[PDB]
């Protein structure tokens, strides 16, 4: 039923074009994948060609990357906090790309103690806000993957002016 | 720091707290023609006697000389007020509880309407 | 007028609860003092043995302890005198005002406690017998004619010895300072677990706290359709038909309930 | 009281269902597979269900799914899937206008309302702002749709036109419900208030401020329902507390705690079945049946997966619970009433049912709350009993302690 | 004013009754045992004392305190004295002398505004009325007799000059009295006499009354059976009610076949529950139901009968083969001899009661309960299976 054909729209002049032809299979769309936090739950989608797309209907874990330190760890996703496109995705805790989520900081905390031996010092120094978040127990991260296409919720921890701007918006 | 020093200090602060709360208690009473219920009033008058007996027992406990250490006089008075609350006043309140609650319920409703 | 009288009594009843609840708060604060008091040294020698540990510091605290206690036990008597006066418990207005005006020593204050107790003792006999009569007649016990409260109070009071032993019970297992030393030296004649010198009113204390806690609980732009368009829509026109019978309740009854929603001498 | 689960997932909570299908080909040999019994064939969405309701006839059951967003319409007479129709988005709510399955209204998650006849989608209309609930007043032929905005939008199917919206003091409408005998349209806003509206007139009959003495955390109403008698009323708070208000007086008759701190997703007034004084409260994890007058729990139905919505087949013991799992669970409480007509021989086979059996009785407290309440000293005492990451306590003791704090 | 109020009372009073007679007015006015109670809405202070319409009116008749010698002497003569209905009936049916000596008040009539029926006002009035006699409405603030015409005044008045006037208002007491002002009479029980209907029985069952008697002969005018229901106030002896409630329960179970076969299965069941609630009122364990003994079982049922029972549970028999045993099984279960081991749902209890005691055919139950015959038999077999298992356990 969903279609991407541009024939139905009005012409640039504003004329109402007539229905040229029936809907074709090569111009289809599929229903959105409202990823919500919960037990992992994905089903494959057989797309054009032999390719396959994974639909992340539900997901609770993701690989998140600390870019400044250039490390990546698998962490649980606590909950959505702020989403730029629409707010009501925040209310229902829906996951999509560019959504800001709160992730458990425990693996990063353990790794940091392992690598730096601190709860040498100048390198260990990190932004004040990130240390405050570590104290809190949850880290603000931005999802970089597209859960409705690849079935993953990979992303990275907010840092610097990213963190400043999003904290202001919060 | 001697064990007695800790006890004196613990008594010292506890007594000081007793002073502030009593001063607040006196002020609230002074703020409070509305007719005061006799039985419930006696309950308060009875209990203030009980607290008075407790303090005068403590005073005997504070006294270094300790002439009457078992503190029969303070202990007897504490019994006197205790029995009145437990055995005399308390059964009457339960038998009067329903009408007391109803009367109080009437006021809070009216005060809401005025507000 | 009658509603106003009921309201005023309802008002008056409340402060008695609030005033009582405050007195509970007074007892709660004093609970630490009573526990510390029972632990204190029991004899002059133990008190002397206690003082030597920190002579200067103990001397300072003992002086401070005397002052605040005397100021307190002064203050309680003043409030008690005022309370018994305002509630008409004491009828001699002039004497009460004189007592408030004059400062009192410890012995004089001890004397006043006896006078206040005696005034209360007479008041209890009148009030308890008064209310016992009211309740029994209300219950029909007068029509029936369970002992009167004033008589009940005396019977328990006559049984002082059992009340004597209940307090001596050391439920808390409090051990006074240098208690073992005084026992070894035969300085504690009464003893020569129930300890006469230790006072335990925790059972009464626990009942009061339970009563306080329970009372609290009982009291407790147009694009995308973002602008509304009221123009008729043919596909949904006449999608369904109304029921002519109407709501189950009559229109009158419905109106009355909505109005009330969420709130000769005849009388 | 005995509770029998007729249809549902039988695996443990930790082990997810899709593995069960993978194991199932390995478990074809086991006698349990041959002996396992399901009433309605294909009584399952691909990944999960959202909302399930039974038609007035009692002949048809309707549901909505996660992916692809589908609308199954089960026929009881044939114990089968009569038809499944796809949609363009997920469903937040729907109501079956006609007595049968024939005619229905769906509020999707894209601010759209869809009208579906037998053949298929009939017409689509889009309300000005996002919708959250839906109700139909049959007498006036008006469709009332809750909205994230202050306006409570009103749509008239008979005249086929939006009429003037009802303005509400606060912005947000989580649920709407209509008193059948009266017609009061109780709107449950995000703040602790329910705005009761006369439908015939356009007025605010009153507003009811909910109060929770135990907790100071602000809470949101999530569900409202009226009893068929017409005078009693219900509410569900975001803190997990359900209330029963008698409309004539503002004070709450009872404040029962489910205890898990999870919102109250639906409330069903079990008047018809028998022993009318029973009310069902549903949470994310547990649903409990308790008497409306005394507050004593009767029986509780705990599935091993989150409950999205529950519904009661009228005049029977069957309980349909829409879950977040592939099968849609069915519950039969024999004590309440007889089994439905279409499950004639369900009674005979009662023994082979699982007969699933503390947890519904007590309240659940997390570790953090224990520190907040300074109940740490009781850790390890008989007062507090453990299960997953929190301890259980008696509801009265919790209310005793929380007030103290 | 009193005339205006009197009419409003009679309007509410007469409205409930099908065909009232004028004589009851005299009974209300003259009879010393009768007192009138009125439930009034909240009075607005702004009304200036305007009489509010009565929402519920209760007429109670005080009864009891009969001398034991009078009870024994008149019972031997079989003569009923005028008044004191409930004491006389209960004494006759139970042959107990103690109850007649007890004091009670009978609720002769209760009426509520028909438009406001079912709104819960009826349950409020009884609740307040019950609390009144228990003694809860005690006065909180620290006479109503009228001076009678003296013989001297009567002697000094001449027939021609006699000035017949309404009594002066100052002498008269107030028309409506707060409950606190006038003390209640000491009472042991409150009683009701009414024709058995489902709406009424539910109303009284909710108000903590207990059934003690049911008249076998249906009333000719109404077709209903008169029932006597009693309640014991707090702080009074309760054993006698418990003994009556049990014994009446035993009468009902056997009597269901003779004349109460017309009663619906649900209605008959509810009466049992109300009586059983009386047992719950007795916290004492002195009077408790006895579990059936092994010897008692053998007397009732032979070994072949038990084997016949078990085979049906295994579905190796036809239903007709166990038709003979259903009534005895019904008596044992509803008598509570079987104990906590066997419990049944509301529907199953209704089914067993019908075949067992009503002696109704299986198809008749299917229609009354709106179930198919197949399910009714299937549910019944489950009841038997529970019963067979218990006998196995006891053996």
């Amino acid at each position: 039923g969903i279609s991407r054909d541009s024939r139905h729209k009005r012409s640039a002049t504003g004329a109402k074009r007539a229905q040229f032809r029936k809907k074709r299979k090569f111009e289809l769309g599929r229903q959105p994948a409202n990823t919500k936090i919960g037990a992992k739950r994905i089903h494959s989608v057989r797309t054009r060609g032999g390719n396959k797309k994974y639909r992340a209907l539900r997901i609770e874990t993701g690989n998140f990357s600390w870019a400044s330190e250039g490390i990546s760890k698998k962490t649980r996703i606590a909950g959505v906090v702020y989403h730029p496109s629409n707010n009501e995705l925040v209310r229902t805790n829906t996951l999509t790309k560019a959504a800001i989520v709160q992730i458990d900081a425990t693996p990063f905390r353990q790794w940091f103690e392992a690598h730096y031996g601190q709860t040498r010092a100048a390198s260990a120094k990190i932004e004040s806000s990130v240390e405050s978040q570590f104290s809190a127990g949850r880290l603000y991260a931005c999802i970089s993957s597209r859960p409705g296409q690849s079935g993953r919720c990979d992303g990275y921890i907010l840092e610097g002016e990213e963190l400043a701007f999003y904290l202001r918006r919060l | 720091m001697s064990e007695l020093n800790a006890l004196l200090k613990d008594i010292n602060g506890s007594l000081t707290a007793t002073s502030e709360s009593l001063e607040r208690l006196s002020g609230i009473y002074s703020n409070s023609p509305a007719e005061k219920v006799s039985l419930l009033s006696l309950k308060n008058g009875s209990m203030l006697g009980y607290i008075n007996s407790l303090l005068m027992l403590i005073g005997n406990r504070l006294d270094d000389e300790c002439k009457d250490p078992s503190a029969m006089d303070a202990r007897e008075r504490s019994i006197q007020h205790r029995v009145v609350l437990e055995r005399g006043v308390k059964p009457l309140e339960k038998k009067l509880a329903y009408q007391l609650d109803k009367l109080t319920r009437a006021y809070v409703k009216m005060e809401k309407e005025y507000k | 007028q009658s509603v106003q009288r009921d309201a005023s009594k309802g008002y008056s009843i409340l402060q008695q609860t609030k005033l009582f609840d405050n007195i509970i708060d007074l007892r709660i604060k004093l609970q630490k003092a009573v526990i510390a008091a029972n632990k204190l040294p029991l004899t002059t020698e133990s008190w002397e043995e206690a003082k030597m540990d920190d002579s200067e510091e103990t001397k300072r605290l003992l002086k401070e302890n005397e002052k605040l206690f005397n100021n307190l036990f002064n203050r309680l008597i003043n409030f008690r005198i005022k309370f018994q006066l305002g509630d008409h418990i004491t009828q001699n207005e002039e004497v009460a005002k004189h007592k408030l005006s004059k400062k009192r020593s410890l012995k004089e204050l001890y004397q006043e406690t006896n006078s206040l107790d005696s005034e209360l003792k007479e008041y209890r006999t009148a009030v308890l017998n008064k209310w016992s009569t009211k309740v029994s007649s209300a219950s029909g016990n007068a029509a029936l004619s369970n002992l009167p409260a004033d008589v009940q109070v005396e019977n328990q009071l006559s049984d002082m010895s059992r009340l004597m032993k209940r307090t001596k019970l050391n439920r808390r297992n409090i051990t006074p300072l240098y208690f073992q030393k005084d026992c070894a030296n035969g300085r504690l004649p009464e003893l020569i677990t129930e300890n006469p010198y230790v006072f335990d009113d925790e059972d009464f204390y626990r009942v009061l706290l339970n009563d306080l806690i329970d009372k609290k609980i009982s009291n407790a732009k147009a694009s995308k359709g973002r602008k509304l368009n009221y123009s008729v829509q043919d596909p949904i026109a006449n999608y369904e038909a109304p029921i002519t019978s109407g709501y189950k309740w009559s229109d009158d009854q419905i109106d009355e309930f909505f109005a009330g929603l969420l709130g000769i001498q005849i009388f | 009281v005995s509770v029998y689960q007729v249809s549902g997932t039988n695996v443990s909570r930790s082990l997810p269902d899709w593995i069960a299908k993978k194991r199932k080909r390995q478990l074809k040999n086991d006698l349990e597979y041959q002996n396992r019994v399901e009433l309605i064939q294909d009584f399952e969405f691909s990944e999960a269900s959202n909302k399930i309701k039974v038609s007035r006839d009692g002949q048809y059951c309707m549901a909505t799914g996660t992916y692809k967003p589908q609308i199954h319409v089960y026929d009881f007479a044939n114990l089968s899937l009569k038809f499944d129709r796809h949609t363009d988005a997920e469903n937040v709510d729907f109501t079956i206008l006609s007595d049968d399955w024939t005619k229905s209204v769906h509020l999707q998650n894209d601010r759209s309302i869809q009208f579906q006849n037998k053949g298929g989608l009939h017409y689509t209309t889009r309300i000005p702002k996002f919708g959250r609930s839906l109700v139909y007043n049959k007498v006036n032929c008006d469709l009332y749709v809750g909205a994230s905005g202050n306006e409570l939008y009103r749509l008239n199917l008979e005249k086929g036109r939006f009429l003037n919206p009802f303005k509400l003091d606060t912005e947000g409408v989580n649920h709407v419900s209509i008193n059948e005998v009266n017609g009061l349209l109780a709107a449950g806003t995000e703040t602790n208030v329910v705005e009761f509206w006369d439908p015939r007139s356009r007025s605010r009959v009153s507003k009811l401020y909910l109060e929770n003495n135990i907790d100071n955390r602000p809470f949101q109403v999530t569900t409202t329902s009226f009893r068929n008698d017409g005078l009693t009323f219900a509410c569900g708070t975001s803190n997990g507390y359900s209330y029963i208000y008698d409309l004539r007086t503002s004070e709450p008759s009872i404040i029962k705690d489910q205890g898990y701190g999870f919102d109250i997703k639906k409330i069903i007034w079990l008047d018809n079945v028998g022993t009318e004084n029973k009310i069902v409260t549903c949470d994310k994890r547990i649903a409990k049946i308790w008497d409306r007058l005394d507050g004593k729990a009767y029986a509780s139905m705990e599935p091993s997966v989150d409950i999205n919505d529950i519904e009661h087949v009228p005049g029977t013991g069957m309980f349909f619970t829409a879950n977040e799992s592939i099968p849609m669970h069915t519950y039969y409480i024999p004590s309440l009433g007889p089994s439905p007509r279409w499950c004639s021989f369900l009674d005979s086979i009662t023994e082979e049912l699982e007969e699933k059996p503390v947890y519904s009785n007590y309240r659940f407290i997390t570790r953090d709350d224990v520190k907040k309440l300074n109940l740490t000293h009781l850790v390890g005492s008989r007062v507090l009993r453990a299960y997953m990451h929190g301890f259980f306590i008696n509801t009265e003791l919790y209310d005793k302690v929380s007030l103290i704090a | 004013v009193s005339e205006n109020f009197l009419e409003k009372m009679m309007a509410l009073y007469v409205s409930s009754h099908y065909k009232n007679s004028p004589n009851d007015l005299q009974l209300m006015s003259d009879a010393p045992a009768h007192k009138l109670f009125v439930l009034l809405p909240p009075i607005d202070p702004k009304d200036g004392g305007r009489i509010p319409d009565p929402l519920c009116v209760i007429q109670i008749a005080l009864e009891g305190e009969i001398s034991k010698e009078s009870v024994r002497n008149s019972l031997s003569r079989g003569q009923r004295a005028g008044g004191d209905l409930i004491p006389w009936l209960i004494s006759q049916q139970f042959q107990d002398e103690e109850f007649a000596s007890l004091s009670g008040a009978r609720i002769v009539r209760i009426a509520t505004n028909p438009e406001y029926a079912s709104m819960g006002y009826g349950s409020r009035a009884i609740e307040l009325l019950r609390d009144y006699f228990e003694g809860k409405f005690t006065d909180m603030s620290e006479d109503y007799s009228i001076k009678r015409v003296s013989d001297k005044e009567l002697a000094k008045t001449n027939l021609l000059k006699d000035d017949v006037k309404l009594r002066d208002a100052k002498t008269l007491p107030p028309l409506l009295l707060k409950l606190s002002e006038q003390p209640p009479h000491y009472l042991h029980y409150l009683g009701v006499s009414y024709g058995l209907t489902q709406s009424l029985h539910k109303f009284w069952k909710n108000n903590s009354f207990v059934p003690v008697y049911l008249r076998q002969t249906a009333n000719d005018l109404t077709g209903e059976h008169t029932c006597v229901m009693l309640n014991v106030l707090e702080g009074r002896e309760s054993n006698w009610l418990v003994e009556f409630a049990k014994d009446f329960r035993k009468r009902f179970l056997s009597l269901l076949s003779y004349d109460f076969h017309k009663f619906t299965a649900v209605q008959a069941l509810s009466v049992i529950e109300s009586s059983k609630k009386a047992q719950d009122l007795s916290d004492d364990e002195k009077h408790d139901n006895k579990e059936l003994t092994r010897t008692h079982l053998d007397d009732i049922f032979s070994p072949f009968d038990l084997k016949r029972l078990d085979s049906y549970s295994n579905n190796l028999l036809d239903y007709h083969v166990i038709g003979d045993m259903i009534p005895m099984l019904a008596l044992l279960y509803f008598g509570d001899k079987m104990g906590d081991s066997v419990k049944l749902s509301s529907v199953q209890s209704a089914i067993l009661l019908a075949i067992g005691l009503q002696r109704k055919n299986i198809d008749t139950i299917a229609k009354e309960l709106n179930l198919p015959s197949n399910q009714t038999i299937a549910m019944f077999a489950k009841i038997m299976r529970k019963m067979s298992q218990y006998f196995r356990q006891l053996l």
